[PDB]
């Protein structure tokens, strides 16, 4: 159903993809 | 003396984020409000590295992405108060907060207009770890527990692999628990002292957050909060105060 | 009858009288560098001097001794007693791991690699690490520190010689009493008290390093490192006699 | 004999001479 706020944590997501170096 | 195998618990060591300084100016007065601005931004810089540490825990990054940032979202303060904990308990006995060891709350800051509202719950979990006497091995096992100690109340995608990792963990705090001791009628009392010192971090992370709520929507106090913490927090707000969210006991009151 | 102290002990005194920790006030929003980091800790060792002087009129019988004895024996371990003080702080505060001078100011892993700081702070480290590895307990430290004060005196006596003398040897007593309250088998008392008379003793050999690079600083513009006023005064002072042989090591054993 | 003494640190020997309060 309805959930306002949405994208609320694209910071979170992003650090949590990368990664290896 | 060679093992030249790892363990769970001896990978959860080397993982284990090295503290980091605030960068605190204290060459002039101190304040509430630029001290709890400061831990602000510590705090923001320490969830980022909890980030790193949380995704090289073993078989935190098989679960659904969406998991991982639920799992980190509603646990984030418990993540770091009980590593303050940890810091102030080994530091000082418990007897002042080690937020960082260039950055501590002495008495005098102590008696700040708010300091201790707040710190008292910071210095109860430091207090419980030194009464405790808790070990590295049992805390680092205690902590991880602590990214697992509370889901969505209906599952997260990834539910059964959950289940099965936390349990792989709770396993993990048992095996460093027989080992510190010596004898073993004390091992069971151990393993039911821990978890219940786990149990009671739910509480204490309430009054964390209920203050960390407030005082980020009331910008007349003025305090501030990093990217990191900001965007988190806005998130949580909601969803977090009612007591819609499932948080996970191993002892039933 | 009732106690503890409603008949105060002299290692109950010793306790109570003990300054508390002081902060440097370093501004650590912007980067370190050996300079800074120095003059922050001579600035501190003023205040902490400072300090030891308002701690040294408290320890019973002290001034008592001719007060041109009092300035002599200041001038001759300032430096034994902050840094036998943050050996302590270091081996308490994170098992003389790092030194940490103040509890907001440390030189750890990265502070430690700076330039000159390591050779100055390995002298430091060294007797953090011994009171770690003989597991030193507060009220031996007390009666240690004291000691120390009472380490080193002229070629010649002081002017209170005699009372001096009946003070140190109250002292020693009063260590003796530490180490048998801080256990009870008596079986290792005396090798106890062996091993901690015998660190008391190595503190002039690293208070010797810690002074020869204090001097060699303090005589040096081209460092630009400043040395506070109560420093500077006392440093200016010892700097003549604290090379051609005018100050007395007095030492628990001979070998 | 001589006392050259006479001058270092009188910031010391004035520390060292009064604590009532
Ligand atoms: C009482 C709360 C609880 C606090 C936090 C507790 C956990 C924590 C541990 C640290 O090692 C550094 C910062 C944090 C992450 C924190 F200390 C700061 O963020 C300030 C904080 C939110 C708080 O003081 C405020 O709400 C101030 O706005
Ligand atoms: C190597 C020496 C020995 C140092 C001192 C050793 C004892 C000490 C302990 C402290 O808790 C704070 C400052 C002092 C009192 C000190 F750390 C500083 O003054 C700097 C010092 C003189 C020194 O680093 C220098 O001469 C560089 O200027
Ligand atoms: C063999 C064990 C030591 C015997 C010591 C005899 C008593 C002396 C003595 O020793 C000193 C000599 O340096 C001092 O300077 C003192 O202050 C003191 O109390
Ligand atoms: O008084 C005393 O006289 C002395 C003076 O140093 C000693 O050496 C003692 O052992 C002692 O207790
Ligand atoms: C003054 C305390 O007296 C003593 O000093 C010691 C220090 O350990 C001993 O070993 C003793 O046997 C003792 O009674």
């Amino acid at each position: 159903p309805v959930s306002p706020k949405k994208k609320e944590n694209a910071l979170l997501r992003y650090l949590l993809d990368k990664d290896d170096t | 003396l060679p093992q030249l195998t790892p363990t769970l618990v001896s990978l959860l060591e080397v993982i284990e984020p090295e503290v980091l300084y605030a960068g605190y100016d204290s060459s002039v007065p101190d304040s509430t409000w630029r001290i709890m601005t400061t831990l602000n931004m510590l705090g923001g810089r320490q969830v980022i590295a909890a980030v790193k540490w949380a995704k090289a825990i073993p078989g935190f990054r098989n679960l659904h992405l969406d998991d991982q940032m639920t799992l980190l979202q509603y646990s984030w303060m418990s993540l770091m108060a009980f590593a303050l904990g940890w810091r102030s308990y080994r530091q000082s006995s418990a007897n002042l907060l080690c937020f960082a060891p260039d950055l501590i709350i002495n008495e005098q800051r102590m008696t700040l207009p708010c300091m201790y509202d707040q710190c008292k719950h910071m210095l109860y979990v430091s207090s419980e770890l030194h009464r405790l006497q808790v070990s590295y091995e049992e805390y680092l096992c205690m902590k991880t527990l602590l990214l697992l100690s509370s889901v969505p109340k209906d599952g997260l995608k990834s539910q059964e692999l959950f289940d099965e990792i936390r349990m792989t963990y709770i396993k993990e705090l048992g095996k460093a628990i027989v080992k510190r001791e010596g004898n073993s009628s004390q091992n069971w009392q151990r393993f039911y002292q821990l978890t219940k010192l786990l149990d009671s971090m739910h509480e204490v992370v309430e009054n964390l957050l209920n203050y960390c709520f407030q005082t980020f929507l009331d910008k007349t106090m003025s305090i501030e909060f990093p990217e990191m913490l900001a965007e988190i927090i806005t998130n949580q707000i909601p969803k977090y105060s009612n007591g819609n969210i499932k948080k996970l006991l191993f002892h039933q009151k």
